[PDB]
């Protein structure tokens, strides 16, 4: 499991594996880890299966209510708080997620991060998941705030090969979003070992 | 002291077809070291174009049958329409999550078609995540399936090989070799084998022979 | 703790130690182990005693309050329900070792047996306590169909004797206690 | 005998929910008409004070991205109904992954409209045309205080109820289209109101198949006066 | 009569009229009676059918409590239906807390108190039923109860209840009810209601016989004369 | 007068007008006629339109795969003693694993509306309830009324000027017993065209006809399907 | 419940030609301690089902009394109605369900017997809700014993006469004397026909000891 997302000049860029396991068996190489909230919010899946699965669906249907009571979209830092609440009524009986939240805003662009132990922070790149270490020094290395598109796309791409490279629980298709102003939009989708042949190369 | 769960074994089998959807399971239900019956199926036909499958703890699969059945009842006269497939795995996963600090012990693989006419399978976790794919196999010989069906039915690890879609015929031969190579090796299937074919036509079923070991 | 009870063709004979025991102390030398519900229903306690005499006061205020309304004498199987009714609901909580017997105008000497579980049982003799392992073996190859009230009270006064031997929950005095249509006579047996 | 929820007449009846029929009939008209293209909907605003803000004044409200709504009667018994309505749709999805029907959508309004004097207060005074695109069609339903739910193909009610539908069962008939339908619609409302018809006092929502979106007219509503 | 609304009032000389008016709608209903002989009770009710839709058998008057203790119920039909789910439910409750059957001098109490709860308050009213109540044990013999809407209950020889009370029991008292067997009963029951206006100024009415004793060994149930048909035989040679 | 007013009070003649006054309400509703053969119970209603191109109300509606029921009089209370028939039928199903006996899931209605005509705070349900079902020993009709009381019959017909239905299925019952779903159907439905004014006709817009049978499961046939049922027709002798 | 304190033994069932025979001893042991040597562990239930259990018996009790109940509930109504074997195993089992799920279960393995519309029924209920139909049940140190005897006959020969069945079920209840700990010498054996419940008295078995002889 790794997940990373960082803002910039042109938005916020997503980027997650596909690798589920069961102990030491691997279910599933085709998990969809960033959750589509709405046309114009994205959420993670970093920790638990069905608790980042059940919590963000439960978020998009009080999201939908807000935006009919009273005509207008609703802005990021107020989904996240919403969430927040949600998981903290549940402290300590067992919950397990680590998500993000993204999204543009009337005050620009959103991050903030949202643990199941209540931590709500927002910021400018994380990187969440088991093989997310190995994501952090790759990523800062290369990132700045003044970089181009082209160039934000393979960074992330770069960014979560290396993470599933050293991990073991990390790996499988590599997931690429992209946030602008009017809403994300779905760059790309590409498979490790294709990516083997054309870094190695 | 009072212990509420236990392992009853199983195995699981569903392949998304173009058109079609086959659910295969075997008969056999144990616990421990003994044989209860060697006639159980593991398929339950919840309408007419959804079937359903239920391994683990077997008190867990009759309640949890029995709850769902009476969810279609509940859905039809409020809407006057039959569920459809992606209907029933997004009302299991509620289903599923609403005990979750006292689980459910079951799991749970979804076949069937959908409106377009073409096949879906969902498979689930004991705690409610999904997801849509083209051939899963749960229950305790899960290990053993998975990854010969890549070779077969995914073509993974396959060099020059085109990647035709599997009939129907070929499927059905499929099924019948995977379940003879794992009843050798595991210890908690055999002594039949209930296949459930779910196309546009009804459901047809077809039961074959397994070692009695 | 040792009681016994043992029916006969008039009414029933019942039987028990004393000696209420705290680890290896004895606490109360001498004790009424049985206990009167009715003018003709007893029952011999064995188990927990703050348990088992909550028990007897609530079974004597509804059974006795029971009988007032109908304008009759209770049935003994109507007494041994009541307790029944207690000690299985209120288990995992209770350690009673509870014997009903007495005489009933309707039916006789009876003798029932609600053990430490909670069921019910109909018996011709009976047994219980912690002293009662020890003397299975002689009750049932002595016991004979057929005998008198006097054969009865000297049946149970050896069977007690042989549990109150040494047993380090047991001895003490005998209490019997005999009950049948005339009347109820009690005795304290010493020597 | 009249005055109470719970207390029958010698005939029938009530005597309550009658007279709450009665609400209904001074409120503002509003027209609804079911076509094989879609749903039109036409409404009457009767605005006081050039002082008070139009948009503030709701009649078509957005129950779900492809249902529609008006209303007549009391305004404050309206924003309850609007309230679990749009919740009702939301829970549906949130547990099955799909659009409620329109059907539907009025069998869980209608369960609490009944419920005035049914538990273990007072029945509602107003009526409701709700339209909507549904996997069926197009769709337009009717209800009453009463939970008198029914289909319609082309309905009218408020003030001036009766007579616009003695006017509006001559035209229709089943080949309509959208666009005659709305044209049609509106040439009622100018012989059924008070005041000359202009883009102040009216407004426009219709829904399509694929086009779901757009239940409001924006100013093209005064193309289709200015041709009228 | 006003002071008469209210259930929880009286009058200014001191009586209830809310249970004085439910006592004489129990008079508007036909009649059902009942009697017991030395080992046994014999039921009997009059029973008139409505137009002619009725399926033979619809809407009984003769209930069933218990394994030896039923109803012979009269007055509003709906009421005794809800009346008599209480004793079902009063005597499963003896079961189950003292284990043997309940007798029939402790349901008859339990009954008239629940009865008479309804008599207290403004908010409920009075019942508007009267029935009877027999049993039969091998301890106890046969008894026989009568419960009014009041709640007044207590035991008799033989009863009426409906429009001919006091027309049936002037030649209920004419028979040697002390010594009979409750077969020779079951003849005598079918002439005490085809005297007294089966299907005078009526329609037409279909007889019901229960049936409880020492021939059952305890058993409550209808009689086996549909076998024979000896009550119609014997009953209708008595035109003159 | 005054006596007329609650549920609680009594007459000085001892009858209840609120309960004989929800009889009244029976009699607002259109007409619908229930019979059974042997092997079969066919319940046939009779639509109302409201106006001239809304649609028409529906009478007949599905609760079980061997229970359907019809409908007369208000329809606050038909649908809150729908619910609560459905919820019944579906705990014997999850319990039992058996369909529940037809004759003693009326007897829990009857136990349903005997609490709101005795106690203050709740008005007798309005309602006209025709049943047709089947338990293990086959077909039934059954009725049920404001008053609670609840009627076995072999045939009935409730509603607005059903006295003249009565009249037919008197003098056509000695005939239900032994006649199939061909005719059984049509005299149903004869029965309902003594119920209409003289001039109109019994089309195929505004009549529902419901069978459920011994190896049928209960089924509504409405506005297209009824075309072969009103074919083989006779007028009525004007 | 949590401690076991009187408890019973296997309990055998097999079906035959038009009736299902289940037998068991009459054994009240507590522990290692038989305390009560003369109790009934098979509940007629009133003309075509039966019912016969195993653990626990106080609790065995508490579900005499019930079924008692509502077996009486519906004959008082006398509507032509009663429980089928089947609906009794189907209510049977949602009771067990729901008692352990509030961690509190009863402490019994259950067998039902049942012969309705020329039908025979075994059914099988468990402490933890785990239910199934057999041709064959035993329960307890009996699925390890008397079970691979039953399954054995049943493939050579599917169906079974009634006095097969009898002979095979003594010869059983035989083996279980010699091996199982808490067996009993005095059993007896039930039957349901298109006649009815009928239950045989106390019988015995008979004992081989030739081996002894030897060294």
């Amino acid at each position: 499991t790794t997940t990373l997302a960082f803002k910039f000049r042109h938005g916020v860029i997503v980027a997650a594996d596909s690798r589920a396991t069961a102990g030491a068996y691997i279910a599933s190489q085709t998990v969809k880890k960033v959750i589509e909230i709405n046309p114009y919010l994205l959420g993670t899946m970093a920790g638990g299966a069905a608790d980042c699965s059940f919590w963000e669906r439960l978020l998009a249907r009080q999201c939908r209510i807000y935006e009919l009571r009273n005509k207008e979209r609703i802005s990021v830092a107020a989904a996240s708080k919403l969430l927040a609440n949600m998981v903290y009524q549940y402290k300590g009986m067992g919950l397990s997620m680590g998500t993000m939240i993204c999204g543009w805003d009337k005050r620009g662009p959103g991050l903030y991060y949202v643990d199941s132990e209540g931590n709500r922070i927002s910021g400018a790149t994380f990187s969440v998941g088991s093989g997310s270490v190995y994501a952090y020094g790759v990523m800062d290395r290369g990132y700045s705030y003044d970089l181009e598109v082209e160039q934000a796309y393979d960074l992330a791409r770069r960014a979560i090969y290396q993470a599933t490279y050293r991990d073991a629980y990390s790996g499988g298709a590599v997931n690429l979003y992209h946030v602008r102003e009017d809403g994300w939009i779905r760059v790309s989708s590409d498979n490790v070992a294709d990516l083997h042949e054309k870094y190695s190369g | 002291r009072f212990s509420p769960y236990v392992f009853n074994g199983g195995t699981i089998l569903a392949i998304a077809g173009e058109d079609f959807a086959i659910v295969a399971s075997d008969t056999r239900l144990s616990e421990g070291f003994s044989i209860h019956t060697r006639d159980s199926p593991k398929c339950y036909k919840l309408t007419d174009k959804t079937v359903i499958g239920c391994s683990g703890f077997h008190g867990d699969c009759l309640t949890l049958t029995k709850i769902i059945e009476a969810r279609l009842k509940m859905y039809k006269h409020s809407n006057n329409k039959a569920m459809t497939t992606g209907a029933i795995a997004a009302m299991l996963s509620t289903i599923l999550y609403s005990r979750r600090f006292f689980p459910y012990y079951v799991y749970n693989i979804i076949g069937g078609l959908d409106e377009e006419g073409k096949g879906a399978v969902y498979s689930f976790d004991p705690v409610g995540s999904y997801q849509r794919d083209s051939f899963k196999a749960g229950g305790s010989a899960s290990a053993m399936l998975q990854p010969l069906l890549d070779n077969q039915v995914g073509f993974k690890n396959m060099q020059n090989v085109e990647h035709v879609p599997l009939s129907l015929d070929r499927a059905m031969r499929l099924v019948k070799d995977v379940f003879i190579s794992a009843a050798e090796r595991d210890v908690y299937t055999g002594d039949a084998l209930r296949i459930c074919i779910v196309t546009k036509e009804g459901i047809r079923e077809e039961t074959v022979s397994l070692r009695k070991d | 703790t040792t009681i016994m009870a043992v029916q006969f063709d008039g009414g029933v004979v019942l039987g028990a130690d004393s000696r209420t025991t705290t680890g290896s102390y004895i606490a109360n030398r001498v004790t009424d182990k049985l206990t009167p519900i009715h003018d003709r229903i007893f029952c011999c306690r064995s188990g927990s005693a703050a348990d088992t005499q909550a028990v007897a006061d609530a079974v004597t205020y509804q059974l006795g309050f029971h009988s007032i309304e109908l304008n009759e004498p209770p049935l003994v199987h109507t007494a041994a329900s009541l307790f029944k009714e207690m000690c299985y609901r209120y288990r995992e909580d209770l350690m009673a070792g509870i014997i009903i017997a007495g005489w009933d105008p309707q039916e006789g000497g009876q003798v029932y047996s609600v053990p430490m579980g909670g069921m019910m049982v109909r018996q011709s003799f009976a047994i219980g306590g912690s002293g009662s392992s020890y003397i299975y073996g002689y009750v049932d190859a002595t016991y004979r169909e057929g005998m008198t009230k006097e054969e009865c009270l000297q049946f149970t006064a050896n069977a007690l004797a042989l549990a109150m031997e040494r047993d380090g929950s047991s001895g003490g005095v005998i209490r019997l206690a005999a009950i049948a249509e005339s009347g109820v006579e009690r005795q304290v047996l010493l020597g | 005998y009249d005055r109470g929820v719970n207390t029958f007449s010698p005939e029938g009846r009530l005597f309550q929910v009658e007279y709450a029929i009665e609400a209904i009939k001074l409120g503002s008209t509003a027209i609804g008409i079911q076509t094989s293209e879609g749903v039109c909907l036409a409404v009457e605003k009767r605005i006081t004070s050039p002082l008070m803000e139009p948009s503030s004044i709701e009649k078509i409200v957005e129950i779900d991205a492809h249902i529609g709504c008006a209303m007549s009667g009391l305004i404050a018994d309206a924003k309850t109904l609007i309230d679990k309505a749009r919740v009702e749709t939301q829970n549906h999805w949130f547990t099955y992954n799909e659009t409620m029907t329109v059907e539907s959508v009025t069998q869980a309004v209608s369960n609490l409209a009944l419920q005035f004097g049914e538990e273990d207060s007072r029945p509602f005074g107003v009526a409701l045309l709700f339209g909507g695109v549904d996997e069926k069609g197009p769709q337009l339903f009717h209800m009453d205080p009463s939970g008198t739910f029914v289909q319609c193909d082309a309905r009218a009610i408020g003030s001036a109820s009766e007579g616009a539908q003695s006017s509006l069962q001559e035209v229709y008939h089943k080949s309509m289209t959208l666009k005659e339908a709305i044209k049609s619609s509106l040439i009622i409302l100018k012989q059924v109101m008070e005041e000359k018809l202009n883009a102040t006092n009216i407004e426009l929502a219709t829904v399509q198949p694929g086009q779901n979106f757009h239940m409001f007219t924006k100013e093209e509503l005064e193309e289709v006066i200015k041709d009228i | 009569t006003g002071y008469d609304l209210s259930a929880s009032t009286f009058s200014p000389d001191g009586r209830v009229f809310q249970v004085e008016y439910a006592m004489k709608a129990v008079e508007n209903s036909s009649t059902a009676i009942g009697i017991r002989c030395k080992d046994g009770v014999v039921f009997g009710v009059e029973k008139l059918v409505l137009s002619k839709l009725y399926e033979e058998g619809s809407n009984k008057r003769l209930f069933n409590v218990d394994r030896h203790v039923g109803m012979a119920v009269a007055g509003l039909l709906a009421d005794a239906r809800s009346l008599a789910d209480i004793a079902r439910e009063e005597a499963s409750n003896f079961r189950s807390n003292f284990g043997y059957n309940i007798p029939l001098k402790h349901l008859a109490d339990r009954v008239a108190m629940y009865v008479h709860a309804y008599t207290l308050y403004s908010a409920v009213r009075p019942f508007g039923c009267s029935f009877m109540l027999g049993s039969y044990s091998v301890n106890d013999g046969a008894q026989l109860y009568m419960i009014d809407p009041s709640g007044v209950s207590y035991g008799y020889w033989g009863c009426a209840i409906g429009k001919a009370r006091q027309a049936a029991k002037t030649e209920i008292e004419k028979l040697q009810m002390k010594e009979m067997t409750c077969r020779d009963i079951v003849k005598e029951v079918a002439k005490i209601i085809y005297i007294v206006h089966d299907e005078v100024k009526d329609k037409a009415f279909e007889l019901e016989l229960s049936w409880v004793g020492e021939l059952t060994n305890g058993r409550h149930e209808i009689v086996p004369k549909d076998i024979r048909e000896e009550a119609e035989k014997y009953a209708k040679e008595s035109l003159k | 007068n005054q006596y007329d007013n609650d549920v609680t009070v009594w007459s000085p003649q001892g009858r209840i007008h609120q309960i004989e006054y929800a009889m009244e309400a029976v009699k607002q509703g259109s007409a619908t006629v229930g019979l059974k053969s042997k092997t079969h119970a066919v319940l046939v209603a009779l639509k109302r339109a409201q106006s001239e191109l809304a649609a028409h109300q529906k009478k007949i509606l599905h609760v079980d795969n061997h229970i359907g029921i019809s409908i007369a009089g208000l329809t606050a209370d038909a649908r809150l003693l729908c619910n609560f028939m459905r919820q019944e039928c579906l705990d014997s199903r999850f319990v039992f694993d058996r369909p529940l006996p037809v004759s003693r899931l009326v007897s829990l209605i009857g136990s349903k509306t005997q609490i709101p005509t005795q106690r203050y705070g709740r008005r007798p349900y309005g309602v006209g309830l025709l049943i047709a079902g089947y338990d293990d020993m086959g077909p039934h009709i059954f009725q049920t009324c404001p008053s609670a009381n609840y009627f076995d019959c072999r045939a009935m017909s409730i509603g607005a000027r059903s006295q003249s239905a009565r009249t037919y299925l008197e003098r056509h019952m000695s005939e239900f017993m032994e006649c199939n779903l061909n005719e059984l159907v049509k005299h149903g439905l004869r029965a309902l065209r003594e119920t209409l004014p003289a001039e109109q006709d019994l089309t195929t817009k505004n009549v529902s006809i419901g069978i459920v049978g011994k190896d049928l499961e209960f089924t509504i046939y409405d506005d297209d399907d009824v075309s072969p049922f009103l074919e083989g027709l006779e007028e009525r002798p004007q | 419940t949590q401690n076991p304190m009187v408890t019973g033994t296997s309990v055998l069932g097999v079906k035959f030609e038009g009736g299902v025979v289940i037998a068991a001893d009459m054994l009240g042991s507590y522990g290692s301690l038989a305390r009560f040597r003369n109790i009934s562990r098979i509940m007629r239930v009133n003309n075509s089902t039966m019912l016969g259990a195993s653990g626990d018996y106080a609790d065995f009790q508490y579900l005499k009394q019930v079924l008692g109940q509502m077996v009486i509930d519906e004959e008082l109504l006398g509507d032509g109605h009663s429980y089928s074997p089947r609906a009794i195993h189907s209510w049977l089992t949602r009771a067990m369900y729901s008692r352990r799920s509030k961690m509190n279960p009863l402490w019994n393995t259950m067998v039902i017997g049942g012969y309705a519309d020329g039908e025979s029924f075994l059914g099988y209920v468990d402490m933890l809700g785990v239910a199934y139909e057999a041709p064959s049940l035993a329960t307890g140190y009996g699925a390890y014993l008397a079970q691979p005897l039953l399954r054995e006959v049943l493939e050579k020969q599917p169906v079974l006469s009634q006095t097969e069945a009898r002979d095979l079920v003594e010869r059983c209840m035989r083996v279980l004397y010699y091996r199982d700990a808490r067996s009993y010498n005095r059993f007896q054996i039930a039957t349901v026909t298109e006649k009815g419940v009928e239950i045989e008295g106390p019988l015995s078995t008979e004992t081989n000891w030739d081996i002894a002889h030897m060294i």
